[PDB]
Formats: structure tokens, C-alpha cells, sequence
């Protein structure tokens, strides 16, 4: 479902910058692997409807784009910490030129909600725990290539509109 | 001997914050991928998201990209 | 008729938080934006200082892109 | 000491994206202004060196970038915040295109430290507190217009090196 990218195209892209753009590995011998995070069930927290076609699209879209898409679903900010922690010690970074993190939840200004959280009793993944997991010390493997993080974590804290007449 | 290498690189975040209520904000974000990973790379594809957002329907809508320590442009190159 | 605006729309944000230790970051900041503002939006200047950073000598220089609410390319058009 | 854009260099960037680009005024009639806040001198905190090289670098580009530049220096952060609301209130933003603020002093990872910061006594001047003051509701004169904050907040908390091996 995606426009393809042209041979004269990519050979533009490439004149435009020089050394300016990230490597991509062979089409044939690379292992490029995705990880999607999807809350959808929560203690204390309303049901996300829509997760279902949320996750397929984002899966579909992510195949479509080269990667091999794992699906993980109503994890606690523990089961994601320890998800995170395989994910960047799995053998195919080696061999791959790029990842994809992708984090649909509820959130607070911290970091994401995992199936247990309460105001009583929070459970939370935060923001730079993503980071720290993925980073060069406890990621070497992905040293070097982009990693591209998307967070969907809503909040009732969101931004937000100021109201004005013409 | 030992080389040293920045701990963090190579970054880039996009963050929706807002209310639920697909959802709006992974829907446009599947659409601008799918029409724009050819031509522009993915820092360019979020602002584009944003530019999307920029009248204020229903809800309104306004991801941020945040902690970008990459250093170079990341195209998706699509068919590569 | 009352109409809606994004309470926070149209920011960008470079930051660093290295030692102390001009300073090496702001020389490095004013020289890539001599050279490239005629040229590159501010968020492609602020990608190539990250880049000349990419090497990390004597202490670790790597200044990020943060809470990026644009919309559109800021092109200062130095002579315009 | 800027390389200038060339009206055909001007014409190429507009022609590559159509309505995708930020709109510039006049340059006749414009009041672009830019704020420059240094903390150099501390109460607690080690004297910032090379200040007075950064502040003269700054001014010089910003001025040469079409801005009128406002220098403010040593000030805790109930003074930073009294002149950034009242920055946000300047008639000339009204006939301004953009703005540019740079702070240079220590920071913390919430945010910016005033001249009278310890670790006693708190002297900060929260991120959050900047685009609040400069956003839409309390700054509707840059409304939809592109604000640059350059923040340079000296931490020894900064990132980071780790050590390989080849």
C-alpha cells in the first residue's frame, strides 16, 4: 500500500545529500525487525476500541515497509520493560539497517500506561526507558542506524485549544 | 584500545498525546507513510502529519517529534 | 463566532546540555548557520551540527531536536 | 557574515514545496526580535567562561539574520520569567514574521538554572514555563508563526559516551 520509491528517485535523493542520508542493506539478505506494543484491556483504565484496526494497519504498513512486525498486547510497564530488553538483543539488528518501536496506550506526562495502572498504584513505562534500553551501550547492534519511535499514549493531559474571534 | 561512541544517537521520536476518542492519529500517520516514504524521510513525513493537523476538526491533533539525535535523513526507500 | 487555534503549535527546540568545559557548541551553531541558512530550514541545520558532532572528540557533543510543533520549513532567506 | 540566498535559490526552495513553507514579511516593514538571556555569574555555580565570546556570536548572527536583539544577563528565574512575558507581549511581534530565544546558562534536567541556584535552594526556570509563555493563548502575536528556542543549559548529567573495543 505504499508508492514505491524509483531507481531515479533514490539516485536523486542521493545526489541532494552526500553522505547525508542513513545506508540501507541488501533488499535480499536483510533482517529488519519491528516491534509494536498494543494496551487495549486495562484494570482501571476504559477498553481502546479501535486497537484492532490500529494494529493492523500499522502491522501491514510496516511489512509493506520491510520489516518483520512483532505484536505484543495488554502488557504491565514490567512485561514491556522485559519485552524491550529481548528486543534489542535479538540477533537480526546485526543484519538489519533500522528499526521501528510502536507504543499504542494510555499515557501520562512520564511515560505509557501498562494494563495495571491505577492512580492508586502506577504502573508506567517511561519514556527513557525506551531510550535506555535502545541505546549504544545496551543496543550496540543498532549503533550507528535510526531508530524510530511512535508513541500513541493518550491522555486527558493533552494539548489542547485556546478559543478567539476574528 | 578503546574508542568512545555517544550513548545515545540515532534517535527519533513522534508523540500523540491525545484523547482515544482507528484512531485519527495512526490512521493519518499510516496515509502520509504510505504517500510520502518515496519522496521524503521520516523527520519531513512527521511534519507533514502535522501541516495535516493544522486546522483544529473535532478534536485537536498535534504530535510532537521529540529527542532527535539523528544524524542523518532516514528515507524508507519503499521497493528497496 | 468563537473558532479553535492548537494552544502550542509552530516550536522548535535545539538543546545542550554539555559541560562547560567561546563554547563549542554555539561556535559550532553559528558556523553551520552561516553556511546553511541560505539553503537548509532551521531543522536540517540543526541535523547537520548533529552530524559534525558524529565524532566524538574531547567531550561528547550531541545537542538535540526537541517538542517540534512545526508545521511547515522555517527557510530564513538571509539577504530576503 | 551569513552566505545569502540568492532570489533563485529563493524561487527553487519555493518551487520543491508548495504551500509547505513558512510565509516572510517585508523586509522594509518587519520587526523581527529576537532575546538573548545569559547566566555568566552564579551565586553557587562555577563563573560560565567564553559568555561574552557566546553572547557576541549570537547577537551578531541573529542581527545579521534580520533580528532586533535584546540582551539580558544574570538573571534568577522569577527575573526570567517577568522578561519573557513581557517579550511575549512586544508590539513588534505583531509585524514579525518569527522569533528566536537562546538561553545560555547551567540547567538541570527539568530546566534552566537562575543566578541564585543551589542545591539547597532551588533557582529554576522550568522548559515547560517557556513555550506556556510564548504559546498561543498568552502569545497570540506569533501565532502561527515559527518559534525557535535554542537552549544551551550546562549539566553534568549530559550524555555520554560508552567504550568499545574494534
Amino acid at each position: 500500500n505504499v508508492k514505491l520509491c524509483s531507481l531515479e528517485e533514490a539516485q536523486r535523493i542521493w545526489k541532494q545529500k552526500s553522505a547525508e542520508i542513513y545506508p540501507i542493506m541488501d533488499k535480499s539478505s536483510r533482517t529488519r525487525l519491528a516491534l509494536i506494543i498494543c494496551n487495549e484491556e486495562f484494570d482501571s483504565i476504559p477498553r481502546r476500541t479501535g486497537a484492532e484496526v490500529d494494529i493492523t494497519g500499522m502491522t501491514m504498513l510496516l511489512q509493506n515497509l520491510g520489516y518483520s512486525v512483532d505484536v505484543k498486547k495488554n502488557l504491565t510497564a514490567s512485561d514491556m520493560t522485559t519485552e524491550l530488553e529481548a528486543f534489542a538483543h535479538r540477533p537480526e539488528h546485526k543484519t538489519s539497517d533500522s528499526t521501528f518501536l510502536v507504543f499504542m496506550s494510555h499515557g501520562i506526562r512520564e511515560g505509557i500506561c501498562g494494563k495495571k495502572h491505577s492512580e492508586q498504584v502506577p504502573d508506567i513505562l517511561q519514556l527513557n526507558a525506551i531510550f535506555n534500553m535502545l541505546n549504544t551501550k545496551n543496543c550496540p547492534s543498532l549503533k550507528d542506524k535510526p531508530k524510530v519511535i511512535i508513541i500513541q499514549a493518550a491522555r486527558g493531559d493533552s494539548p489542547g485549544v485556546v478559543w478567539f474571534k476574528d | 584500545a578503546i574508542k568512545k561512541a555517544h550513548i545515545e544517537k540515532d534517535f527519533i521520536a513522534f508523540c500523540s498525546s491525545t484523547p482515544d476518542n482507528g484512531s485519527v492519529f495512526i490512521g493519518r500517520l499510516i496515509e502520509h507513510m504510505q504517500e510520502y516514504a518515496c519522496s521524503c524521510d521520516v523527520e519531513e513525513i512527521f511534519r507533514k502529519v502535522r501541516f495535516s493537523f493544522e486546522q483544529p476538526d473535532g478534536r485537536a491533533q498535534m504530535p510532537t517529534t521529540e529527542r532527535v539525535t539523528l544524524t542523518r535523513c532516514f528515507y524508507l526507500f519503499p521497493g528497496h
